């Protein structure tokens, strides 16, 4: 049962600074490393450092120069990750993966064994902002003789998560809400489609409801 | 670096099936130290093998490890319903510890055209001086798909958002949205509005379209 | 539990035990095993410590800092130490080994010589001390009766035929050289170090100790109650090669990192025990 946890999501203004920390939970501490690999949004992993508690040497990735830096603590039982001058582009998740200890270690790391839930560094130059609902419909009206799909379309809020849903929970199947998405803007904005049948079409008008807990809204935005 | 480039891309096998992913490096990463990932959605990584060849504790047989020199690949021997994720090799060995770009698996259904529905800017953006087109690719497999906008019949590729979902428990089949997002002046600029999107399926578009002045 | 019993013989009775410790966060299982001595004939009461156990060496390679500088640590000391507390009245009889000394292997055979006397021998019937060393000395640290202990420290060394280095090693071209692989080879600088495989094993693998305090207690005494610090560390070197231009240059740093792994065990002299 040796096992990491590590810090809360946060949100940063570009040019700061922010520091994930790592607490290890059952089992030893001192001389097995502790790595720190991050994942942007459906992205591949990135190596950034690590660190060897008892030596408190670091091992840092050279890309990096230095933004990078890594440290332990023994009150704590806990590594930390900071990286300086924050951008758009560090908004990842931020896993410390501890090495697997094995028995004649002599080289720094080896194997990231057991990892943290990761941690949300979501940088971006915005304030909690709710989202607007715009509609999504054709201007045909009536074709394909079979059917044809309505949607949402939720923008320019920040920050995560917004949850959308159809007639009040009444309409589950057909439904694609679609993942997040940030903008180079700084806002996400992501669209909820729903298909439903063709002579099933001009009997039910259909509202779809966009929850946002962040900035405490809810909007029913109604299509046809 | 020593950089590691994985391949295939996705893998599209049915339980039962094994399934071989490779993993090539720009130098040796050495031999000593080579392991291989799984990620599932939303959680962190899992490691299976490492060294090269040797197992995880807990990891079952199923998952097997080998290679040499520049040349690393994961087997799966008989793919069970779990075992669908990404897998990611890397190398430990070397600082900056490079990882692979990742080999998806996938679970495969019969080959599945797109639904194409097309969307012009509602009302309420336009009055906030935003255009954004709306382009749903809906119920189709396999995952890979190429969705091209058109502007009065250009290609147009700058302010496209793309966004897949994960493969559907039910019916298997993979829907994907693609989103252009105009300034109005620059959507009043032109008339004509298309997306058409590509898939195995055929070489044949499929296509939507709409003229922003009707 | 029980504290077993041997006796040799209507003179003595030999109360025997062993207390184990495993520090996994020094990388250390200290073991101490203890023999209570009870010569009716002789005034005193006899403790014979038996300090076992094994420290591990603890040599890494932990960073690199490009391909042109990397680190290595690695175990330049090891200590095992006892002591007594300044108010006690129990003193440090005897210890083994008694002198400072070189030899790759130590070894003696300790015995009861009917007379509160417990002598060492290198070529009537109890146990006997032996470790290996190799690439280190042992020291006598300044033993009193409050406080005895050895530190076996590195000597020199061999390395690939050339040599030998030790600590204070230097060439003005390349430095020092203890483990540097290759002197002028195009390489990382965390691949150009020695393996482990090519040096003394203590460095690896580690030391294992086996020595042996004696501490008398009169029985006529008046506080039996007896506390005693048994500390076992680690000293280690911080070890960084790095290219110059046209070739290697390694460096070394004295006594970097410290392990200190202090324990402290009671000793019932009446009821002739001992327990952490």
């Amino acid at each position: 049962q040796v096992q990491l946890v590590q810090s809360g999501a946060e949100v940063k203004k570009p040019g700061s600074s922010v520091k994930v920390s790592c607490k290890t939970s059952g089992g030893t501490f001192n001389n097995v490393a502790i790595n720190w690999v991050r994942q942007a949004p459906g992205q591949g992993l990135e190596w950034m450092g690590g660190i060897i508690p008892g030596l408190d040497t670091p091992n840092y990735a050279q890309k990096f120069q230095g933004r990078v830096t890594i440290t332990a603590d023994k009150s704590t039982t806990s590594t930390y990750l900071e990286l300086s001058s924050l951008r758009s582009d560090d908004t990842a998740v931020y896993y410390c993966a501890r090495e697997m200890e094995v028995s004649g270690r002599w080289r720094p790391t080896e194997a990231f064994e057991i990892w943290g839930q990761g941690t949300m560094v979501t940088v971006s130059s915005a304030s909690t902002k709710g989202p607007s609902v715009f509609p999504l419909a054709p201007c045909s009206r009536s074709t394909s003789e079979s059917t044809a799909a309505l949607g949402c379309l939720v923008k320019d809020y920040f920050p995560e998560p917004v949850t959308v849903s159809w007639n009040s929970g009444a309409l589950t199947s057909g439904v694609h809400t679609f993942p997040a998405v940030l903008q180079s803007s700084g806002l996400y904005s992501l669209s909820s489609v729903v298909t439903v049948p063709s002579s099933n079409f001009g009997t039910q008008t259909y509202t779809c409801n966009v929850d946002h807990k962040p900035s405490n809204t809810k909007v029913d935005k109604t299509v046809e | 670096e020593t950089t590691l480039t994985q391949s295939p891309g996705t893998l599209s096998l049915s339980p039962g099936e094994r399934a071989t992913l490779s993993c090539r490096a720009s130098q040796t990463i050495s031999n000593n130290f080579v392991a291989w990932y799984q990620q599932k959605p939303g959680q962190a990584p899992r490691l299976l093998i490492y060294g090269a060849s040797t197992r995880a504790t807990g990891i079952p047989d199923r998952f097997s490890g080998s290679g040499s020199g520049t040349d690393f690949t994961l087997t799966i021997s008989s793919l069970e319903p779990e075992d669908f994720a990404v897998y990611y090799c890397q190398q430990y060995g070397s600082s900056p510890y490079t990882f692979g770009q990742g080999t998806k698996v996938d679970i495969k259904r019969a080959d599945a055209a797109p639904t194409v529905s097309i969307f012009p800017p509602s009302s309420e953006q336009l009055t906030s001086g935003g255009a954004s087109v709306v382009c749903f690719l809906n119920n189709f497999y396999p995952k890979d798909i190429n969705v091209k906008w058109k502007i009065d019949g250009s290609e147009r590729q700058n302010g496209v958002l793309n966004s897949w979902t994960d493969q559907d428990s039910k019916d298997s089949t993979y829907s994907m949205s693609s989103t252009l997002t105009l300034t109005k002046d620059e959507y009043e600029r032109h008339n004509s509005y298309t997306c058409e999107a590509t898939h195995k399926t055929s070489t044949s578009p499929i296509v939507k379209s709409f003229n922003r002045n009707e | 539990i029980k504290t077993g019993t041997t006796d040799i013989g209507s003179n003595t009775t030999v109360k025997t035990g062993d207390l184990v410790t495993y520090d996994k966060e020094n990388g250390m299982l200290k073991k101490v095993f203890y023999s209570f001595i009870d010569d009716k004939n002789h005034n005193k009461k006899l403790l014979v410590i038996r300090t076992k156990g094994t420290i591990a060496g603890q040599y890494r390679v932990y960073s690199e800092e490009g391909a042109n500088k990397s680190g290595l640590a690695w175990p330049s000391a090891f200590k095992v130490q006892l002591q007594l507390p300044d108010n006690e009245v129990a003193q440090i009889s005897d210890y083994y080994p008694r002198n400072s000394i070189d030899t790759k292997e130590y070894m003696s055979t300790l015995t009861y010589g009917f007379n509160g006397n417990v002598t060492g021998d290198d070529t009537s019937i109890g146990h006997t001390l032996k470790y290996v060393q190799p690439d280190f000395k042992t020291i006598l640290e300044s033993p009193t009766d409050k406080k005895v202990g050895w530190k076996v420290i590195f000597n020199n060394m061999v390395n690939q035929n050339w040599g030998p280095y030790d600590r204070d090693s230097w060439n003005p071209v390349y430095g020092n050289q203890l483990f540097m692989k290759t002197r002028n080879g195009s390489m990382k600088a965390a691949d150009n170090f020695l393996d482990p495989n090519k040096a003394s094993s203590l460095l690896s693998s580690g030391f294992s100790p086996d020595f042996a305090t004696v501490i008398t207690m009169d029985r006529k005494a008046s506080k039996q109650q007896t506390n005693i610090d048994v500390i076992y560390e680690r000293v280690r070197d911080d070890y960084q090669l790095h290219w110059t231009s046209t070739n290697w240059k390694g460096t070394n740093t004295k006594d970097k990192w410290t392990d200190r792994s202090s324990e402290r065990y009671k000793i019932d002299w009446e009821k002739e025990e001992m327990t952490n």
